[PDB]
DNA sequence: ACAAAAAGAGTGTTTCAAAACTGCTCTATCAAAAGGAATGTTCAACTCTGTGAGTTGAATGCAATCATCACAAAGAAGTTTCTG
DNA sequence: AGAAACTTCTTTGTGATGATTGCATTCAACTCACAGAGTTGAACATTCCTTTTGATAGAGCAGTTTTGAAACACTCTTTTTGTA
């Protein structure tokens, strides 16, 4: 074949590493854009640690959300994660845990 | 299973959503 | 295009760490929207803390407090 | 002659007493309350550090890292329930793949 | 000028694994954990005292707060350690 | 028939479990949790405990049903209830 | 065991599910729901009696239940 | 012969809110405008809830507000519903869904 | 003896709906709601002051706490009402 | 009319704001560099649909039974006050 | 915290009884397997561009110290508000 289990190697490797998976500069650009969208006046500065903590929290949130949504995927007898799975996982988690 | 210094068996979180009987 | 900064392979790596085998194509737009919603909530509270202090820089502690009040304690930056 | 030594603890009873008094918890703080609280805190950190040291040893390492703390916490149901809504920076996730995946 | 439980966490680590070290990030996480649990227990004890119209936080509130916050087996050994410590302390 | 039953129940507010069976259940749980000292129960304590339990169960059924629909079924299953508890996440689902 | 958990009858569980909007219910749902209700009550009652005996009382007050729920993350309003 | 509530234009007891702030050991010291601001906020939220509850009692063709109407008012406003997200209204029922 | 907010809830009800009564149990729910929101705001202001090493809860903490706890437009209008009240109060 | 809480005045204390100052760290730039993202193709691997087989839950109608309501009595427990 | 006096609210018991539950069938309404049709996402090869890292100002702002004026706690008085 082309690749027996290429995804399985990727999963097994990612689930034992701890580094961030989004790139620092794109993430910080996005975060600063949102921050200025909130502040009508002069933008705030950002500690490097502030942006780092924000990215850590965001990535942990997204990973846990993907884990929860894949359970709904398998629940429907599928293996492909659909957007409706993510939406339902958000809806069941509630207003707080699911935004 | 797995016991700490104190006689506290630290069982791993197997499954809790399923009801027992 | 800051929201487009989150790339398809990055979202894929997130889903793989989450344990997903196969990923639809619309998952990428869905994930960008979800991440933007999450960031708006935390950044709003963080800059609220930063404004209550008479500061102009956002601090790791401001982010930590925002997350705790939203119910997501973070430990590495206290 | 320190209170921690007098109680047989490694945690600072005097510091905990001051923090209780200055934290706006009550008007007055009993004498045994900081002792009890310091003992509880010391016990909890002992549990966590023991499990984390075991997790590090099983990885053939002699320094505890956030990954080992995360492994120790998420593998003990009591601690996993205590720190349910806690995110550990640089902790990763548990290596858990669904069974329908592995052929 | 900035107080941290690093020295006490390190003492406990030396007691439990006499030849293991701990990274600085891991020590920061341990500090966050101790502060978090302290705040939880103290807030619950404060709420208890206020419910019973008391003005003192005694070792009885700390015990009850420990029973409310910690899951079962954790709480059993926690109150064991706490009562043991207060007995050893009042015995001096 | 089920439709008019649902429509009738969703516009009412009275408790759906019977007070005396609920009280017996709560009391036997309490005596299992006791430390050799029995407790009494204010009549309002049991009403409060039952108001919360029924609200919890109704909300849990709503969530579980969304899972049933996701799976393409109209019949609620124990696996749909178990999964809703798992997604709620160890404090809200428990 | 003979009763006290069977006091939660199938018609009661069915009424709960219908108010939840469930159109059609399986048969194992009843035992599942009895188990879920039991585990819910065990958590609240434990905390309620913990409050009740921290106060040196012997009667579980409505406020004890309210505090137990509030500490578990569910705020109840009609019993202040 | 003028109450602080009257001076602020409020119906909620500024003096009582001040006493509660001082005795709740929230801080070692309480400003003068803090209970005024807090009572104003509490009164505004009460007004917002009671208005919608009265509207629900009206179009429900009743005349007295009951817990059902408070529940309907809360779960039908998105902001109030987000605020009281983890709150159970005793004898409140649910909202009609499918 | 026992404090409550029933008289004030009734006053504001007369203001907003001058012809609608309220049930005894609904009044209890409104008391619970007022106490709940008061406690939330006061605790948030408390920890704000503690974060900023302040020792007094001023009307500025109440404003920030209101901004943190309420959703968007609710918070906007609540801040407006509070500022209006403190201005009218000091202007005496 | 009376008690209890709250305004009112005045005094002492204390604390938070303003100003000045210092250094540190955040921003903006740049310069390579190279590694990862973007692009395009494809086809095996997945989802969707429809059908038919197999299962089971709501509806129905009876008897049984027990939850509720009322009522009473007792007394256990909670409440209040006081003092050291 | 403990003791004494008071009260009030829970427990226990009785009786009716009629509303509610339980039991049995069934069959229409569902669930489930699957085979084929249709769709699509993982794998892969190549480009290049965007992120990373290392300075480098450089300056804006955070953190510290001091003074002090405002503001709040404390206390005694008056008075207004909710019972009588």
């Amino acid at each position: 074949s082309r690749r027996r289990q290429g995804w399985l190697k990727e999963i097994r490797k990612l689930q034992k590493s701890t580094h961030l998976l989004i790139r620092k500069l794109p993430f910080s650009r996005l975060a600063r854009e949102i921050c200025v969208k909130f502040t009508r006046g002069v933008d705030f500065n950002w500690q490097a640690q502030a942006l780092l903590a924000l990215q850590e929290a965001a990535e942990a949130f997204l990973v846990h959300l993907f884990e929860d949504a894949y359970l709904l995927t398998l629940h429907a007898g599928r293996v492909t994660l659909f957007p409706k799975d993510v939406q339902l996982a958000r809806r069941i988690r509630g207003l707080e845990e699911g935004l | 299973s797995t016991v700490t210094k104190s006689r506290r068996i630290s069982r791993r979180p197997s499954d809790w959503w399923v009801v027992k009987s | 295009d800051n929201i487009q900064g989150i790339t398809k392979p990055a979202i894929r790596r997130l889903a793989r760490r989450g344990g997903v085998k196969r990923i639809s194509g619309l998952i990428y737009e869905e994930t960008r929207g979800v991440l933007k919603v999450f960031l708006e909530n935390v950044i709003r509270d963080a800059v609220t803390y930063t404004e209550h202090a008479k500061r102009k820089t956002v601090t790791a502690m401001d982010v930590v407090y925002a997350l705790k009040r939203q119910g997501r304690t973070l430990y590495g930056f206290g | 002659k320190s209170r921690s030594s007098r109680a047989g603890l490694q945690f600072p009873v005097g510091r905990v007493h001051r923090l209780l008094r200055k934290g706006n918890y009550a008007e007055r703080v009993g004498a045994g309350a900081p002792v009890y609280l310091a003992a509880v805190l010391e016990y909890l950190t002992a549990e966590i550090l023991e499990l984390a040291g075991n997790a590090a040893r099983d990885n053939k390492k002699t320094r505890i890292i956030p990954r080992h703390l995360q492994l120790a916490i998420r593998n003990d149901e009591e601690l996993n329930k205590l720190l349910g809504r806690v995110t550990i920076a640089q902790g990763g996730v548990l290596p858990n793949i669904q069974a329908v995946l592995l052929p | 000028r900035k107080e941290s439980y690093s020295v006490y966490v390190y003492k406990v680590l030396k007691q439990v694994h006499p030849d293991t070290g701990i990274s600085s990030k891991a020590m920061g996480i341990m500090n966050s954990f101790v502060n978090d649990i302290f705040e939880r227990i103290a807030g619950e004890a404060s709420r208890l005292a206020h419910y019973n119209k008391r003005s003192t936080i005694t070792s009885r509130e700390i015990q009850t707060a420990v029973r409310l916050l910690l899951p079962g087996e954790l709480a059993k050994h926690a109150v064991s350690e706490g009562t043991k410590a207060v007995t050893k302390y009042t015995s001096s």
